[PDB]
RNA sequence: CGUUAGUUGCCAGCGGUUCGGCCGGGCACUCUAACGGGACUGCCCGCGAAAGCGGGAGGAAGGAGGGGACGACGUCUGGUCAGCAUGGCCCUUACGGCCUGGGCGACACACGUGCUACAAUGCCCACUACAAAGCGAUGCCACCCGGCAACGGGGAGCUAAUCGCAAAAAGGUGGGCCCAGUUCGGAUUGGGGUCUGCAACCCGACCCCAUGAAGCCGGAAUCGCUAGUAAUCGCGGAUCAGCCAUGCCGCGG
């Protein structure tokens, strides 16, 4: 999970957004 | 546990069967704190006693309980020069806690992939007094008996 | 129709010189929507006690603006008197507004 | 007409209003079974009036914000009382031995300096 | 990793394009490690700073987009 | 070399990545806050005074 | 059935299924099961000869694969030895590449462990 | 719980609502924040010489109601001359200064503190207001367009209970994976790019394509915590161009 930049926890985590974690 | 001897942290009743043991139960199997998921886990497992059998759920977790209470213990004692296994009774609270823990415990322990069937199996399969629970339950009450010879030491 | 602002450091004298306010907009206005307090603005430090290490054994500081405001609606020159000058606040700010 | 109570736990804040007669009960502008939905405990926030025998024959409206969905249920539970205590007199003498009228004094304890969360420390290695 | 021109230094240029206009050097000394090596200035072997001494590196086609200093290695035993 | 240290840090300079702060008192490169150009230390120290207006010691 | 180089899946969905070759991640497999139209929820098991050849076709064109890269890569680092830039030893010397601290852990790019003696 | 106070609350009550508490209308409620009230073993039973101890009533709160700030004479010839201050001693075309580059990031190894996992009480994807501290005018960036994205355009609003960072996440509901070193886990390496900065080789973080390592719950040992605690899940801030923060100080579920 957390760790994984190309999950969504990946990028709630890392704080960040992309592909994976869009900005709404 | 110097000063005074602890008041037992009382629970809420259930709120379906209105049952304190049950909650209790519901308790030990909640993980990281999500009592949602637990309870609806132990609910679950209810509905594969009526699929299951024509018995009423509660009978069979109060019966099963009843089933995997130990009645003897050997308690750990030092003494200068050898250890010793020395064997008591059990006080009414530790029963509980040891059956309940054991169960969940027990149904862990099992095959089947999924939360609310492994309880369900443990819980049948005990109140018929053949559980994996129930083993670690003869076990404890043979440890003592077997140790027969040191229970004139119990403190 | 007046909206005048009140920041602050010390809590009890904006409540008091800026209730000067309430009473020289009274006697000689009249209407009055009486003091509004806005939620403070709360800056926390926080410092390692020693000079040295002691990561841990640290000591907190906040400096805390307190917001308060006032709406008043006579605007006469019968109050811009002690409202133009007759003082008693001496560590505030205010935003003069209509 | 009308009743009130305001109940509150842990950053949760319950503005309950009752009504006589149906059984429905309206939260934050939607069903009950909708806002808690799932949601195992809920039926219990609606305990205080099974106490009464008031069972269903009340409506309710609700407003319920702050922190959380569970503190809310808890919440909504002392409105749900503490309203009909102010609409009987009476509402009282059966529901202190049940005690749906204590506010819950608990809350998220501080983080301390040092500590890693409020009591946990941190790990002692000592060699 | 940029893409708005190379960020090469002026000072190096200076030298490298008038060392072309008939120009055949090894002798060139710099400390400017962190200039992107340009397109095809190969030839002249540059002598790069580590931060002891000046390195004869002789520079090939195949090591153009790479930075100076990836050739002037800054420890030793690794 | 703190003096030669401490003026260099009031300069200009060539490229403005190589400014920074620096407690204007205990004239220090470290933890020096925004707020105040002030070390937690050369601060613990005015703080305790009074000499601060309106920074209170916190407690909840 | 055999899409790329010498390969075959099976039994599983194809968009995990796909996963098995070497330039072949599940983004690349989404991307190929919609521009060629194939449902990612079957199974290889069953579906047309007329679907394993559009993709078939368009996985072996739209990139490089299956060994073509695991040369590719090889080939690569082995010019970052060329005259010698820094990664190139550092791969010559099997230590991290990527700017990161060698004296704990760079467990992944060493030896199980290689313990020794020491301290006195 | 009361008092005071209306650019945050509201059909609570009625009118208009392009159905956005937005538009009049109102602080009742919620809240924001300033002052007050409340708990004292005061009341009843029982024991006691007393202090008080065991129970019970009332009450939001009982017997220190829960958390802070607060650290006695002194002990460790404890820590720090590198924060500062300071006696003493040593350097004074150099043990001072200024710069370019390098090093503080080295790696056969060994401990500490952590992070992330080893899965089905789980992972993935879709949808779905439960909100409870803070930061913002050489900035927060709503909204548009370009881009799979990082980010780049244009551009509004708010010196900010008004505007923005801001999506809370666990949760709920649907769907999917079926016990597989896997749709577990994301180390390593390849490639292509974004941003800040004079400059990102040594030495930044971010996005995307590929690559997918060890790990199937850990020997002898050993750590934390007694209740909103532990366990678990996100949120912000300080320093700061950016950032190697999984750290730290804080907030709630
Ligand atoms: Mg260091």
């Amino acid at each position: 999970g957390k760790g994984d930049r190309r999950t969504r926890r990946g990028k709630i985590w890392r704080g960040t957004y992309g592909k994976y974690r869009p900005r709404k | 546990a110097r000063r005074r001897r602890a008041e037992v942290r009382q629970l809420q009743p259930d709120l379906v069967y209105g049952d304190v043991l049950v909650t209790a139960f519901i308790n030990k199997i909640m993980r990281d704190g999500k009592k949602n998921l637990a309870a609806r886990i132990f609910y679950d497992a209810c509905k594969i006693i009526q699929e299951k059998t024509g018995q009423e759920p509660l009978k069979v977790f109060k019966q099963a309980v009843e089933n995997v209470k130990p009645r003897m213990e050997v308690r750990s004692r030092r003494v200068g020069g050898a250890n010793y296994q020395v064997p008591m009774e059990v006080s009414p609270r530790r029963q509980q806690s040891l059956a309940l823990r054991w169960l969940v415990q027990a149904a862990n322990q099992r095959p089947e992939r999924r939360a609310a069937v492994r309880i369900a199996h443990e819980l049948m399969d005990a109140a018929e007094g053949k559980g994996g629970a129930v083993k670690k339950k003869e076990d404890v009450e043979r440890m003592a008996e077997a140790n027969r010879a040191y229970a004139h030491y119990r403190w | 129709k007046i909206r005048i602002k009140l920041r602050g450091f010390d809590h009890k004298t904006l409540d008091a010189s800026a209730q000067k306010i309430v009473e020289a907009a009274r006697r000689s206005g009249a209407q009055v929507s009486g003091p509004i307090p806005l939620p403070t603005r709360v800056r926390r430090f926080t410092v390692i006690r020693g000079p040295f290490k002691h990561k841990d054994s640290r000591e907190h500081f906040e400096l805390r603006t307190h917001n308060r405001l006032v709406d008043i609606i006579n605007p006469n020159r019968k109050t811009i008197e002690q409202l133009m000058t007759l003082d008693l606040p001496t560590g505030v700010e205010i935003e003069i507004k209509t | 007409e009308q009743y009130y109570g305001t109940g509150r736990r842990k950053e949760a804040v319950a503005r309950v209003f009752l009504r006589p007669g149906n059984g429905k009960v309206t939260v934050n502008g939607q069903d009950f079974n909708e806002y808690f939905q799932g949601l195992v405990r809920a039926v219990a926030a609606l305990e205080p009036l099974r106490a009464v025998d008031a069972l269903g024959r009340f409506d309710a409206y609700i407003t319920v914000r702050g922190g959380g969905k569970s503190g809310q249920i808890d919440a909504i539970k002392l409105g749900i009382a503490r309203a009909l205590v102010q609409y009987n007199p009476d509402y009282r003498a059966k529901l202190k031995p049940l005690g749906f009228l204590t506010r819950d004094a608990r809350v998220v304890e501080r983080k301390k300096y040092g500590k890693h969360k409020a009591r946990r420390a941190p790990q002692y290695s000592k060699r | 990793s940029l893409k708005k021109g190379v960020f090469v230094d002026d000072h190096l240029l200076e030298k490298v394009l008038e060392l072309n206009a008939k120009g055949e050097k090894r002798l060139i000394k710099t400390w400017s490690r962190r200039s992107t090596i340009v397109p095809e200035m190969v030839g002249h072997t540059i002598a790069v700073y580590n931060g002891k001494q000046h390195v004869p590196v002789y520079i090939t086609e195949n090591m153009v987009g790479h930075k100076l200093g990836e050739f002037a290695p800054t420890r030793t035993y690794r | 070399a703190r003096k030669a240290l401490i003026e260099k840090a009031k300069r200009t300079p060539k490229f403005k990545v190589r400014a920074y702060t620096r407690c204007v008192r205990c004239g220090r490169a470290r933890s020096v806050y925004r707020f105040f150009g002030l070390c937690r230390i050369c601060l613990r120290e005015l703080a305790h005074k009074g000499q601060l207006p309106g920074v209170r010691k916190a407690s909840w | 059935a055999r899409i790329a180089g010498v390969e075959i899946p099976r039994n599983k969905r194809v968009d995990v299924a796909l996963t098995y070759i070497y330039g072949i991640g599940k983004a690349r497999a989404k991307e190929a099961l919609e521009k060629t139209g194939i449902n990612p929820a079957t199974r290889v098991k069953d579906l047309t000869e007329a679907e394993v050849v559009r993709l078939r076709e368009y996985v072996e064109n739209t990139w490089k694969l299956e060994g073509e890269l695991r040369a590719e890569v090889a080939a690569n680092i082995k010019r970052l030895m060329d005259i010698g830039c820094y990664r190139g030893l550092r791969h010559r010397r099997g230590l991290p590449v990527r700017g990161q601290r060698t004296r704990t852990n760079a467990r992944t790019r060493k030896g199980p462990r290689k313990t020794v003696a020491g301290k006195k």
